[PDB]
């Protein structure tokens, strides 16, 4: 509920200001956040502490 | 291997005086066999099936008595016995044998079945008849009556078989498929108007209380098939209030069949809608938290234009089921329960004085200091400018923000006194929103704007520069980019010119250093654009490879475009 | 057979999501009633994913009910 | 196994335009108001289908 949250209000805040000539300055807050999800998807299970 | 299957499978595979010497050895084996068991029936009833096989049949006789003597409560026995007197012929030994058997075992139904068979083989018919009015005498419980019942309509003595069932529903009558296979009886046979009596009488003998709607939905359907249909309406009708809640369950789906012909314009929507409002108050005697269930009940009596005191009773006990959990996620359906009810008042029952005490209770139910609505204050403000009460709708938003500052709240908030031309209270709002959320960029930039259109330069630029102040923001990028396209705007492309010398003097990102060479290429001053790609590269020398690259694509992008084959060897040699 | 087909789709959406916890308890419920002898097409995906989003402890997991599973129908 | 894909899905911290200090939020709240009174107030604003089985039978 609060990960949804933040991403919707972010992405509508992209979907507003971009497409001006100006643009650019903008780190394509939409785009740069499904790059960041696909990098952090590999992930592995720990081995242990003990054994 | 040799395991269980072929241990055991090889263990398993391995596995005429004369005549009449040999009876005498055969009664010797049952005579000593009985000697020793005595309880051994199943040889006692083979012995005296032996004999009799002989035409020792009279010994046979003598085995069967003896066999009566060991249990006599016997019935193998005594069937054994009769069938062997029957197959012999002998049929007034068979009689005699059934006459014990039905005198001492009364109540074992077997005998009384085989012996009205027996003498209904042979034609007795009387005497058979005689057989089921003796058994009767001892009354016997369903399946006697209806063998005999069944036993004169083979005759089609349908009278007799009348009788039959008048004496059977005074015995059995308690239960109610008696009268109703009565009933069905009487209406095969074509006798209606007894039909039409045996359901009254039913009815009357079951009572005025104690209703067995059972009997009251076959008498219906009886009048149904009949085409009586104003009879059969009446019965389901009649029916209806006595039973009202439980039993109903039962007459609505046969009235409502019933209906779906004959009631066509205003009896199917009738029946269907009261049947569904019964349905629905099921549901809420279930659970009264079932919320989609009051929704889709209130649509039912809104749709029916019910009286509105029902519908208020019906909101207020929808409403009443406020959750048990107090978090927000589960009262994101039941507030919609309030806003309905608002609605509905408000349009259809036309009582704003009762609108105010359903957003008033609905505002002393929520758990503001936990979450709020912010839904709830917008429409209970908007309705007060409705009724143009801007002090009440000032104190609503008022009381919104001091108890629970939320950003919903602001912008309804903002935008209705914008709407109201009170652009020096939107200002105090605005200071307050950004008091409440200040890393909320856009707030600045919304603060700004408002200014921007109101025409006040200097009030912009104020914003502007204490929003770049800020400590922290959710996105610098979008302020700054809104305010130099705000001095793009004002055409004062030399404080334009410094706010991109600052942001610069932040971080050497190169799409900063780009974007900083693209304002100087729209100005079309695009040796400023070179001077800038110059200044970032010949300084970002420690720059990544990729980044310069980047950075002098943008510029090769410059001098393509302008087509100076002369700075294009500079830029081929950067 | 589609109770297999709905483990591998159950399993596509918790590795997506990222619940990779949650997807080898998908699969090795899904394992018991399957066989290396004919499924290879299951195995062959666990494995894809334990190689990917597994380690040397949960491997050796994976073929401990591999070798369990198949001598459940290897009678033979 | 922490879930980092979903938790990546809500980008923050864009690009490095911030000194990455700030003050106590009650002091943070006077800098705000301290700041935001010097705001000017230079002018007012004011810019001034049938129904043919029933059809027979009705
Ligand atoms: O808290 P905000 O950032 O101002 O978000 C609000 C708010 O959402 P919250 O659940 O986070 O409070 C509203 O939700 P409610 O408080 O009214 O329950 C929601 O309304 P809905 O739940 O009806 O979607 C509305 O969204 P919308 O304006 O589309 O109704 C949305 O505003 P944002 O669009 O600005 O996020």
């Amino acid at each position: 509920e609060q990960i949804v949250k933040i991403g919707h209000a972010s992405d509508s805040v992209r979907q507003y200001i971009d497409g001006t000539a100006t643009s650019g300055l903008l780190t394509d807050y939409t785009e740069s956040a499904r790059a960041n999800a696909v990098a952090a998807r590999t992930m592995r299970t720990p081995m242990l502490k003990d054994t | 291997q040799i395991t269980a299957e072929q241990l055991l499978r090889e263990a398993k595979e391995r596995e005429p005086d004369e005549l009449k010497e040999y009876q005498r050895k055969k009664r010797k084996e049952f005579e000593d066999g009985i000697r020793k068991n005595r309880m051994q029936l199943a040889n006692w009833i083979k012995y005296g099936k032996w004999e009799e096989s002989i035409g020792e049949i009279q010994r046979a006789r003598s085995v069967f008595e003896r066999a009566l003597d060991v249990d006599h409560r016997s019935i193998s026995i005594w069937l054994q016995y009769a069938e062997m007197e029957m197959r012999c012929k002998q049929i007034n030994h068979a009689r005699n044998v059934f006459d014990r058997a039905i005198t001492i075992m009364p109540r074992a139904m077997q005998f009384w079945l085989k012996y009205s068979y027996m003498e209904e083989v042979i034609e007795n018919i009387p005497g058979a008849r005689q057989i089921f009015e003796r058994w009767i005498e001892w009354e016997p419980p369903e399946q006697a009556w209806q063998t005999y019942i069944n036993f004169e309509l083979r005759y089609k003595e349908i009278d007799r078989a009348r009788s039959v069932y008048q004496r059977f529903l005074h015995v059995h009558g308690i239960n109610v498929q008696n009268w109703i296979k009565y009933a069905k009886f009487e209406e095969r046979n074509g006798y209606i108007g007894n039909a039409r009596a045996a359901y009254e009488k039913a009815m009357e003998y079951f009572g005025e209380e104690d209703i067995n709607e059972t009997v009251l939905v076959a008498f219906a359907l009886f009048e149904e098939r009949q085409k009586e249909h104003e009879r059969a309406r009446g019965i389901f009708k009649y029916g209806l209030d006595n039973l009202p809640s439980n039993r109903t369950e039962e007459i609505f789906k046969h009235y409502t069949q019933h209906e779906k012909k004959f009631g066509e314009r205003v009896g199917i929507e009738d029946v269907i809608i009261s049947k569904r409002k019964t349905q629905y108050e099921k549901m809420v005697e279930e659970n009264g938290y079932n919320y989609d269930a009051w929704f889709d009940y209130l649509r039912l009596l809104e749709n029916e234009e019910t009286d509105r005191e029902e519908v208020e009773d019906v909101y207020e006990r929808a409403i009443a089921n406020i959750p048990p959990h107090s978090e927000k996620r589960y009262w994101r359906r039941y507030i919609y329960l309030w806003i309905n009810y608002a609605l509905y008042e408000e349009l259809v029952a036309k009582d704003f004085d009762r609108a105010r005490q359903v957003y008033k209770a609905c505002i002393d139910i929520i758990p503001h200091k936990t979450f709020t609505f912010a839904k709830v204050w917008i429409m209970f403000a908007h309705f007060e400018i409705r009724q143009l009460d801007l002090n009440a709708a000032r104190k609503i938003m008022g009381v919104a923000i001091g108890k629970c500052p939320k950003d919903k709240l602001f912008r309804a908030y903002i935008d209705l006194e914008l709407q109201l031309r009170e652009f020096d209270r939107c200002r105090k709002l605005y200071e307050k929103f950004l008091e409440s959320s200040p890393e909320s960029s856009q707030t600045w930039i919304k603060f700004a704007e408002l200014e921007t259109l109101l025409g006040d330069t200097d009030r912009s630029r104020a914003v502007f520069t204490i929003a770049v102040q800020q400590p922290a923001l959710d996105m610098p990028e979008l302020l700054w980019k809104a305010y130099i396209d705000f001095e793009i705007a004002c055409e004062e492309h030399e404080k334009a010119r410094d706010l991109y010398e600052t942001l610069l003097q932040r971080t050497n990102h190169i799409k900063v250093w780009i974007s900083m060479a693209e304002f100087e290429q729209t100005i079309g001053n695009f040796e400023g654009a070179r001077k800038a790609f110059e200044r970032a590269n010949q300084s970002l020398e420690n720059a990544e490879k990729e980044e310069r690259l980047m950075l002098l694509e943008a510029w090769k992008e410059c001098e393509t475009k302008s087509g100076d084959q002369e700075a294009l060897k500079r830029v081929e040699t950067m | 057979d589609k109770s297999r087909a709905m483990s591998l789709r159950y399993a596509q959406l918790e590795t997506t999501v990222g619940e990779i916890d949650r997807a080898r308890a998908i699969y090795a419920h899904a394992a018991e009633i399957s066989d290396p002898k004919v499924h290879v097409k299951f195995w062959d995906t666990w494995k894809n994913f334990e190689v990917a989003h597994g380690n040397e402890a949960t491997v050796r997991d994976m073929l401990r009910v591999r070798r369990s599973v198949e001598a459940s129908y290897n009678v033979n | 196994t922490p879930a980092g894909s979903v938790a990546a899905t809500p980008f923050r911290d864009q690009m490095r335009i911030n000194e990455e200090i700030a003050g106590s939020a009650l002091e943070q709240k006077a800098s705000l108001k301290r700041a935001l009174a010097s705001l000017p107030t230079p002018k007012n604003d004011f810019e001034v289908w049938i129904e043919d089985a029933s059809e027979r039978a009705e």
